[PDB]
Formats: C-alpha cells, structure tokens, sequence
C-alpha cells in the first residue's frame, strides 16, 4: 500500500478524477467552457484537436490548475468525441484521462467509461445552464430599453415570468446533483479509501460508487423514461433562446 | 401560451413518474423541485 | 473573470479601504502585496497580479473635498495598492454638476483600469446614499457607466439614509438617487442604517464608533458574498451566476442581508439555517412575504445530514414564499476560509429577494411627501434650478417608485400573470 | 424508559400539537415520511437530544391493534407505536416480542396523554354559565388525572429502580433473561392490561370521554359565533359516565396487595359509591 | 412550550430579579449566558436560546419613576440579559391614566417578544398589589393582555396589601385591582405580607430587610413551581396542565402557599407530606375547608414507600375536605434539582384550593366599607373623577366580590349544584 502511494501516488490521481473527470473543480471548468464556447458553436467537421489542446492550456494557466503537479496535468489531454458526421458543434469535446502506470490496475478502462459518461450527461446539463442564463442575461441588458415601448412590455413580462420556472428547475436539480451526487458520494468514498488496507479494497468501493451516482442520475435502464422527460425540457430552453 | 402550457404539462408528467421509482434517493427529488405544491393544484 | 470595484464618498472609501483591509488580513499576504510562505485559491477576482508579486486590488477611487483621503494616504496600506486613481459640495445637485464637468478625465481613469484588465465581469459600486459628497457625483457615474458598458453587471452597495431625525434635503437626494438606483443598476444590496445601529446596540453598548463597527460588519458581508468566488467552489464563482437566480423580474432586484450569529466579539446543520431564516437575525428592518432566498454556509459543518435538515426546515414550513411561479429558499455550502485565524466558525448570510423593503420606500416617500407639501425644505438653489427648472426628475421618480410599490404589491399578490 | 414509560415528557409537549392534527385525518390519508420528518424536527430541537440512542427510534402502527391481546378505520387515532432496532447481542435479550410488549403499554399510554390535552383545549374554550358542566368536566378531569398518577408512581418509578437492581445482580445471561421478562410481566400485569377481556368498561368510559371533549367543543364554537342542546346532552354524558365509572369500580373491586388504586381514586368523594352489592335471588 | 413573563413596579422588578438571579444560580450557567461545562435539562421555558449561546431570560420590564431601575442596571445581571423593554404616580386612577396614554408603544414592546417567540404558553405577571406606581397600570395592562390574547393563560403573583396600619386610599386601589383580578385573570397565587413578615420574624430576628428576605422566599416559591417544568418531568411540564386540575370552577382559582421547611438558614415521606399539610407550615394566613390540594416534594425521597405513606394520610384523615365533586389532595413527586449545591434537601411546595382567604376578603371590604362610611379618605383627586365620575367601578367591584364571597360560602355548603 505504501509504495504504490507513495512511488505511483494513487491519491492525487483520485482527486484530479474529481476535479476534472467529475468537473468538480468549477473554476477550470466555466472559464474553460466560456472561452470554448464560440468553436463549440460552429460545426463541428471544421473543428480539431489543434484548437482544442490550446485553449485548454489559456484555460490551465489562468486558473488554479497551474500549480499542480505535472503527471495529473500531463494525464489530462483532449479527446474528440467519437467522431460521425452529422456536424454537432456543441456535441464534439470529451477528456481522455490516459492510465498506464501500475495504478491502471485500480483505473481500469471499464470504469473510466464511466466517467465519460457522467462527463458527457453534465456536459449537456452544463451548456444548458449556460444558454438559460444568457436568457435571463438578455433581460437585464435589453429591458431597460424596452419601457419606452407600451406593446411589446406584455410579451416580454410573459417571457420573465415564463424564464424562471426553467431557472428553478435548473437550479433545483442542480443542487440535487451538487450537494448529494458529488458531495455525500464524495465523502462516503473518501471514508472508504482512506482506511482500505487492500488493493481490493479500494477497488471494490471505488466501483460502487460510481454505480451509486448511476443511480442517483436518470441514467439506469428503468430511468431512460425519466430521462425522456427531462430531455423534453432542454428542447424548450432552446426553443425559448430563439 | 401554448409553449408555456406545454412545458407545465411535461414537467407534471414527469414528476407523476418520478414519485415511486427508487427507495430513497429519486423519492427527495421531487421534493426538491416542488415545495409550492403547485402540482397538487395543477393535478 | 475580472471585477473592477468602484468607491465615491467619504462613508464608501472608508467601506472600500475596510474590505480591502479584511481581504489583505483574510489572504496570505502583506500589506505590501507580498504572498505569504504558507500558502491555492483564486485571487483574481479583483487583484491584480502586479509586477512584484503584489496582488494589487483593482480599485477606483473617487473623492471630493479630501478629508478620508488623507488619512488612506498616510496608511501602510498604500502599499498594497495604488494605481493612482485620486482624483479630486453636499447636495445631489451640486454633486450632480460637479461630476459633469469632470466626467472625461475619471472616464480615462475608468479606461486605464479597462484597458489594463484582459477580461471584465462586473462593476461593484461603493456608494452612500444622501451622503453629501457622494450623492449626485454618485448617481451620474452610475448613469454614463451603464451607458458606456451594457456588456456587463452592476451592484450597488447602498444604504438607507435616515437616523430617525436634521438634514431637510436628504429626500429629495436619496429619491433622486432612488430613481437612477431603479433604472440603471442591475442589482441593488440595501443596508439599514437603523437595523445595524440597533444591532450595534443590542450586541454591546456603543452606539458613538458606530461607522467603525459598521465598517467591520460590511466587509464582513461583502468578504462572505465573494468566498464561494475567491475560494475554490463550485457554483456562483462568477458574480452574474449569482445575480441570474434571484431575479424573476428585472426591476425586482433589491436583495436582503442576515446573518446567523449576531454578536463575534456542536450546532447542527438546520438550526443555523432556520436561525439564518428568521427576521431578527435580518439585519435589515396586508402580507409581506420572500420571493426567493438564497444562503451561504461558511463553516465547520457535517455535510452528510443537509439532506434531512432541507427535509426538516421544509416541514417547519416558516415561510409562505409566493404565490405564482414557484421559487425556493436555495442553499449553497462553502467550506471556511483558510490562511487566517476563525473564531465563531459557524456563520452564514442570506440574500433574498422580499418584498417588505417596500415599506421602507414608502417611509422615505411619506417623508418627502410632507416636505414637499410643506414647502419650506427644498432648500431652492441655483443648483436644482439649473439642472431642472420644473422639478419634474421628482415626478418621474415619483411614478417610477409608484410603478415600483405597484410591481411589490402585486407580486404579493397571487396574481402578476397580468402585470402592474 | 424515556420513551416507551415516556419519562421524557417535553418530547411529547411538542410533538402532539404539531403530530395530532395530522394523526387526526383517516387511514391511508397519512405517509410515514411525514410523521418520520416531524418527529426527528421535535426531537432535535427537543431537550431529549443527549445521545445517539435515539435515532433508532422510528414509528409504525397496529393494524390488529386490540384483539392480538389473549379496529383500523383511523391511523394515528387507533393505530401509533414507536419501533426501535436492536444489535445482535440486544437480540438475545430483548426480542421482538418484548418490543411488541413495550409498544401496547406505549399506546395505552398515549391514549392517557391524548385524552388529557383534548380535556384542557375543552377547558381553554369556556376560560360559559353553568355548574354542571363545570362538575362534568372536572370529574372526568379528576378521574383520567388519578389513573395517570397511579401508573406513574405505582409501577413506572419503582420497577425501573427494581431492574436496576437485579441486573446489578446478575451473574450469567440466564439470570438477565428472567429479570427482564419479570420486568416487563409486571409492568404489564399491575397495568390495566390485566384481566384478559382487558375491562371492556375501560374502553367504553374513555370513548364517552371522547364524545364528551369532541361535542363539547363543536357546541362551544357554534355557541360563540339552549339548554338542551347544552345542559340535556351534559346530563346524558354524565348517566352514561356514571354507569361505566360505577362499573369500572365494580370490576376492579373484585381484583384484590394491589387494591390500593380503588382506595386512592376515591380518597373523599362524592357520588362514586351508590350501592355496596347488587344481586337477584335464585 | 414557551411562556413570557412580565413584571412591573418596584417590588415586581425586585422579585422578578432575585427570581433571575436564583435561576442563573440554580443553572449551570455564568451570569452572562454562557453555559458552564458541566452541563441535560429544559432550558426553552424562559429562557431565549440567544446569539451567542446565551440563555437570556424572557422578560417584559416596565417602570415609572425609576429608581430601583437604575441598580438593576448597573449589575452583572444586566449582561445575563437585556432585551431593551425599558419604558418610562401612587394612586390606580393615576397609574390607570398614565398606562392609557403609552399602551401602544409597550404594546410594541409586548408584539417584539411575541414575534420573537416561535411559540406561547402562558403569560406570568409579576405585580404588587396596591404598590403605588403598579396599581392602576398593571390592572390596566392585564386588562390590554387578556384582550389581546384569549388563546393563552395568565398567571398573577400576588400580595395581600395591609401590614395592619398608614395609606388611606390602599383599600381603593386594591379593591379595583381585585375586581380586574377576579374577571381578568385566571389563576391567581396569593401572599401574605402580614403572613411572610410573622414567619421571618418568627425563624430570625429581623424584621428591617423584610423586603430582601422575602425576595428570597418568593424566588424559592416560583423556581419550586417551575422545577417539573424546568427539569425533566412528566406531569404538569406545561403551566395550563398544572392549572387545569386546581380549578373546578372558573372563578375559583386562588391558589394557597406553604412550605415545610420553615428554617433555612432521615424523614420519611408521610412525615414532610403531614407537615405541608398543617396549616402553620401554610405561609399563608362556620367551616372553612380545602377544594383541592396539589403538592410537589423536591428531595432525597425513598420512592417506594409513597403509597403506604398515602394510606397513612389517608387514614389519619386531617381533612374533611369537600361535600360535591369528588377532589383530592394529589401528590406530585420531582427530584432534587441537580447543577448548583443543595442544603436542605427535603422541601414540599403545596398549592390548594381553600375558601380561608373569603377571609381576608372580607376584611379588606370591612376596612373599604368604614373608609366609605366615614368619607374622610377617598382623597378625591381629578384622576379618580375623571376615570369615573360616579365611582361606580367601586360599585361593580363590590357587587362581584360580594358573589365570590358567595361563591365561596356556597361552595362550603353541601349543595352548590345550585349556584350562587
């Protein structure tokens, strides 16, 4: 246990997979986004890791990802999402985490799928949030020009009203997700690495916890028709933008 | 109208479902997104 | 990104000079600028990364008839920053034409700090209101600033300006402030004078140094609004992502401040919630009800029962929020600040949206109303007369705060699908 | 003993005026998330916090409820108990019998409170004019208060130090296993869960207490926004009261030293004894 | 749940303090409100869980011409609590006019602790009966209190003003304090002052700082009462419990005061329980007969042997006590009360029902009626003119007493299923 913490550091692997992989950090991660934002909104054939690579690193070293060690940030590299045609500009971005130390053996690549997959699913949930407070940006800029309009001040009033329902459930789920998908999964777990005293252990723990927040999510088999329903939501949102 | 009527519809669907799904941890969502009770006058 | 903060007025550089102070004793630096050996976190939020490891605050500084100035000057704490941004009457008239003349000359000042920051995310206004100096110079600065930049987001720092009586003109320079307070700014956190007064009372028996602990309690408030930014969080580490959710109405935007221990000179997750919702831990003071709050948590807190607290505070059910379209009491959990000593660990401050700020906007218009039918406390000068001959900028705020009662009133009540 | 024997009384000062008008409503119009979130909000804020003990402590319902011992219309009202989860070692010792035991003098007892505190709302509502309602009211009063006080310090106190006794006694688990099943036998026994058709009489003496807070209630509130729809129905209540509380003395003076219950609920009296014997020939 | 308590007058600021005090001193508490570490019990009955783990007492002051005020204030116990309820004659028509005119604003002070207590039990008051500056504004007061609030219950520590002659219009002021007494309260705890003063001179030798010692004995008689309440109990934890049982008849609620020791400065439990029931341990002083008797014991007391010793009582038959309706003496049982040390151990508190004090009543109608014969010391003043210019208020005072005393008499008789 010691010398695989210690001369392949097992631990500062696990809290880069939060950070990055779980885009727990936050900071990285909007700044990232907002600066990534107008390539994501242009098709996506046109579009290279050359780009991507670049923008990450402006990204890097304006956040506090900068004083890390360099193996995590070195482990972290771009990826583009599977590529198929059909030019989905905001679809294209994913992160490979590369494992190929002794440690692979605890990171093994069935459960980094994983990670891609709640990478992908608070990709969406991320860019959405993102579009629906540009709505409710839209209000506060433009509507102060708009009282010396006495027509358009009702169908406007109508659009508040109408913003705030998706804000809250934009913002209801995503405490939900906050605060017991990444902070009681996250402490359970750390509780459950920190005293293992196996390599079993860790693996056996680290497993059901990313099982765990499949639950927590509308991700399981019997949970597709959930998620049909919240899918429906972030076609109106779009909708709504136009 | 109708695009507001649509989404108060779906979203009601949706919580209908969500009430018995899991033991625990889906059953506090629908806490989560409702405490007016709007969908109890909305039913 | 970057916010760039602004400070008119004798009462908002003392505020400004205090924030900065609390930040510099918060962070591992000097007060010269230089990092600590134990330090991490995000400090560019409004530092910048000067040219000898300092991190400068970004900071405007805006004065007429130095007094303060003088005093901040022959401070160690010019060392930490100065960007050199000094640049130098007691009505809202007289402050309103001084700031005219000299408007191209601060807006250089405004540019050279534009200029200077690669990105741009918001503009905090430290300014008094009815403070003599600051009024008028203050309510024009905000007026070309939201003109020059749409692009970004305004707060204000305000208090409400009344000792209870003494000065016959401070209605007609707080209503005009008001108006401009309403219809060019984005987000609007009101103080009471009198509430923190009678705090400032209640926890001890001063009530003479009382700008100097009020001092102390705002850059406490205004530190704890920005940890969740200048720590590594998660959620609102922008300022507009903070400002989005509390704001169903763009005119509704006037946000309420409390706090859960009320003197600083194991308890459990709910309680301090529930303490935090009552009124009188609001510092701030027919039905009169929130339409959203949101909390902060900074503290040594138990994370794993937030779920049955949010479950028990919601079956204690204290407040019938709103009618139509359904917000919530929101929480959000930081972790306490590092890099300095932490008494009272457990503290947290509230931001919410109610509508019973109305009738303190109501007092202040009962007031001028008397003053305005009595007739001898306008003070007529040359000033007011030149700026308006009819005095009609009184009757467009005067509907404006009437549109602005009506919007409160009928948000209270069950119907606002129509509006008014 | 702070929840079953319900020596934790502020617990319960708060937790029935906020639990009650929910209990109040029919079966299957109550969920136990709501019940389970009001009792942990009571007993937190509550001066019964000292220890984790207490977050065993659940609530559940009986369905069977009376009969089991040798209706279900209403949860709450005829149906309320509190489950408490064991280690394996407290398997052993109390099982799930003994906490079944442990919950049917808990609902006695609950009935005890319930009725108590339906009494003093009646009694807030004429803080009107009338001596017999006043007597009515404070025999019913004087009565349900002796039976409580009985219970209290008859058997609650002095058995609970009895078994802090005995297994400061013990010397095996054979030995633990018979003080405690001596405990709770004579806990129940002394009680008036004794006698194995349970004093019916009982029963129907406390459903006329019932009748008499509910109607007594819902005439006050008409009366405040006759003297038969006042002072008849009052003496009605008092026959029918009189009869079973003449029957209950009856019964229990066959029983029986343990008679001493009879001796102190009739202390001076008036009116509580009527005839030594009644009896026909042949 | 949560009561609020009020005093007002001098000697209703003195006991309500020594109560204050002796309740800091029996807690395990600092007199600032800090816990010790020693610390459990019930600590919500009056005391306000405050900011900074302070236990402040929930108190209404209210004064006029403040004299004892100011010793108050400048005490150790001012920072145990001070809610800010301070609020600026010795005759009731004077006090009745000077209470009418601010009643709205003590009625804000009143709205304050109500809004600020989540819940409300009971409402205590602590008044001096004829006590010059008390009588007239507490009758008014009580008289605001039960108007405003019919949902809660009102208890009043009283005294029996005369020490035997001195003040000419005494029997005036009590005896329309009495009529407010009666019809606006509904339990009523009497003492005697003649009584209290032949008991102190009885167990010492002074007869000076009678005041002072009998702050002692009252403050030793409302913590008995509340130590059920305060301290985990199981019957009468609320105070309506505890005064349901001790009323068969809503005008029948005055409440008798022994002790059994009576020196202060192993028995058994039948032993203290027969010498509470004497009537010279009774420190309060035809048939005349008990409606009903409840007893509290506080002290190392064998558990076991109650009901034998309730047989022995029973036997011994000391008292006939009541034709109609079956009552009781009825025994509660409490330990001694832990956190602060304890001498004197095994203490009984009594409260009864007893038609005795329609003696005492009809003495002070007998001294009201030859002052009123003689009409020599009405000391007619405009206040008593203006407040009633018939004085038919003595009239109606003296109509309803002369029911109670009937109400009294009658209740003695074998039949009061009659009324009268």
């Amino acid at each position: 246990l010691d010398v695989l913490n210690k001369k392949y550091s097992l631990l500062d692997h696990m809290q880069a997979m939060r950070r990055y992989l779980l885009l727990g950090q936050g900071d990285f991660i909007r700044h990232l986004m907002d600066l990534l934002k107008p390539e994501l909104v242009r098709p996506a054939t046109t579009l290279y890791q050359h780009n991507l690579t670049g923008i990450l690193e402006t990204a890097v070293r304006a956040t506090n990802a900068q004083f890390d060690s360099p193996e995590i940030l070195r482990r972290l590299d771009v990826r583009l999402l599977e590529v198929s045609p059909g030019d989905t500009g905001w679809d294209v971005f994913s992160l490979d985490y590369h494992v190929d130390g002794p440690i692979a053996t605890v990171f093994t690549r069935e459960c980094m799928s994983h990670y891609l997959r709640v990478f992908n699913f608070l990709w969406r949930a991320k860019r959405m949030e993102y579009i629906l407070t540009d709505i409710r940006k839209g209000h506060m800029c433009n509507a102060k020009l708009l009282r010396n309009m006495p027509e358009f001040s009702g169908v406007l009033h109508q659009c508040h009203i109408l913003a705030s329902e998706m804000v809250h459930f934009i913002h209801q789920m995503q405490y939900y997700i906050t605060f017991e998908v990444l902070e009681c999964s996250w402490d359970e777990l750390w509780n459950k690495v920190q005293q293992a005293q196996d390599l079993d252990h860790i693996i056996a723990a680290h497993e059901v916890f990313l099982d765990t927040i499949i639950s927590r999510c509308l991700l399981d088999s019997d949970s597709r028709a959930l998620l049909n329903q919240l899918r429906a939501v972030f076609d109106q949102i779009i909708e709504l933008q136009n | 109208r109708i695009l507001t009527h649509f989404y108060q519809g779906i979203v009601q669907q949706f919580l209908v479902l969500l009430t018995t799904s899991s033991d625990e941890s889906l059953r506090f969502l629908s806490f989560r997104l409702d405490f007016n009770e709007h969908y109890k006058a909305r039913e | 990104r970057e916010i760039i903060t602004l400070q008119l007025g004798q009462c908002g550089n003392q505020i400004g000079f205090e924030f900065w102070k609390q930040l510099c004793a918060e962070h591992g630096i000097s007060p010269e600028g230089i990092v600590e050996e134990f330090a991490t976190d995000r400090k560019d939020v409004f530092f910048y990364q000067a040219d000898d490891e300092h991190y400068i605050p970004r900071a405007v500084l805006l004065d007429l008839e130095p007094r303060v100035i003088h005093s901040i000057l022959n401070s160690p704490y010019a060392k930490l920053y100065n960007p050199e941004n000094i640049y130098l009457g007691n009505n809202w008239a007289s402050g309103f034409s001084q700031g005219e003349k000299i408007h191209e000359d601060i807006f250089d000042i405004i540019d050279r700090e534009a200029d200077g920051s690669d990105s741009l995310e918001g503009f905090v206004l430290c300014h008094s209101i009815a403070g003599g100096t600051g009024s008028g110079l203050g309510s024009y600065l905000l007026e070309r600033l939201n003109d020059r930049y749409p692009k970004k987001l305004v707060q204000t720092y305000s208090v409400f300006p009344n000792q209870d009586e003494d000065v016959v003109v401070q209605p007609y320079n707080s209503l005009l402030t008001l108006k401009r307070l309403t219809q060019n700014a984005d987000c609007v956190v009101v103080l009471d004078n009198t509430a923190l007064n009678r705090i400032a009372t209640d926890r001890l028996h001063i009530q003479n140094p009382s700008f100097s602990q009020i001092n102390q309690l705002v850059s406490t408030i205004m530190s704890a609004s920005t940890t969740t930014l200048r720590y590594p969080g998660y959620m609102n580490n922008d300022l507009i992502g903070l400002i989005a959710s509390l704001i169903p109405t763009p005119r509704l935007h006037f946000l309420m401040t409390g706090y859960t221990p009320l003197t600083t000179d194991k308890t459990t997750v709910l309680d301090v919630m529930r303490r935090l919702l009552q009124p009188k831990n609001v510092m701030v003071s027919t039905n009169h009800c929130y339409i959203a709050i949101l909390n902060i948590i900074q503290g040594e807190v138990d994370p794993t029962q937030v779920h049955k607290s949010l479950q028990r505070i919601r079956e204690r059910k204290l407040a019938n929020f709103i009618p139509w379209g359904p917000a919530s009491i929101q929480v959000a959990l930081s972790r306490k600040s590092p890099y300095l000593p932490s008494a009272h660990r457990v503290s947290g401050l509230m931001m919410a949206n109610h509508t019973s700020i109305s009738s303190l906007f109501e007092r202040t218009c009962r007031q001028y109303d008397k003053l305005r039918k009595r007739e001898a406390f306008l003070e007529q000068f040359r000033k007011e007369d030149m700026f308006k001959d009819n005095f009609d900028e009184m009757d467009t705020s005067r509907e404006i705060v009437q549109q602005l009662i009506d919007e409160y009133h009928a948000a209270t009540r069950p119907d606002y699908i129509s509006w008014g | 003993k702070r929840y079953f024997l319900m020596d934790q009384g502020d617990f319960f000062v708060h937790f029935m005026d906020l639990a009650e008008e929910e209990l109040r409503k029919p079966v299957e119009d109550i969920t136990p998330p709501r019940l389970e979130a009001l009792l942990e909000l009571a007993l937190r804020m509550s001066t019964a916090n000292t220890d984790p003990f207490k977050d065993d402590l659940k609530i559940d319902l009986m369905p069977h409820d009376l009969i089991t011992q040798l209706e279900l219309a209403l949860s709450g009202l005829e149906a309320f108990s509190f489950d408490y989860i064991v280690k394996w070692p407290l398997s052993l010792i109390i099982n799930r019998k003994a906490l079944t035991r442990y919950q049917m003098l808990f609902r006695h007892m609950f009935y005890c409170k319930h009725v108590e505190r339906q009494l003093c709302s009646v009694w807030i509502s004429n803080k009107q004019w009338f001596a017999g309602a006043f007597t009515l009211r404070q025999r019913m009063l004087n009565f349900v208060q002796n039976i409580q006080y009985y219970m209290m310090f008859e058997v609650m106190e002095p058995t609970w130090h009895i078994l802090e006794k005995n297994l400061k006694s013990a010397s095996n688990i054979d030995d633990v296993l018979g003080h405690h099943t001596g405990f709770l036998d004579t806990c129940l026994k002394d009680c008036m869960l004794t006698n194995p058709e349970l004093l019916k009489v009982f029963s129907k003496l406390m459903s006329v207490c019932v009748m008499f807070t509910n109607c007594m209630q819902k005439f006050t509130q008409s009366m405040k926004l006759l003297v038969s729809g006042f002072e008849a129905t009052i003496n009605k209540f008092d026959k029918n009261f009189s009869a079973h509380l003449l029957d209950l003395l009856a019964r229990l003076s066959i029983y029986s030293g343990m008679a001493s219950v009879i001796s102190r609920l009739d202390f001076n009296g008036f009116y509580t004894e009527r005839l030594e014997r009644l009896s026909a020939e042949r």
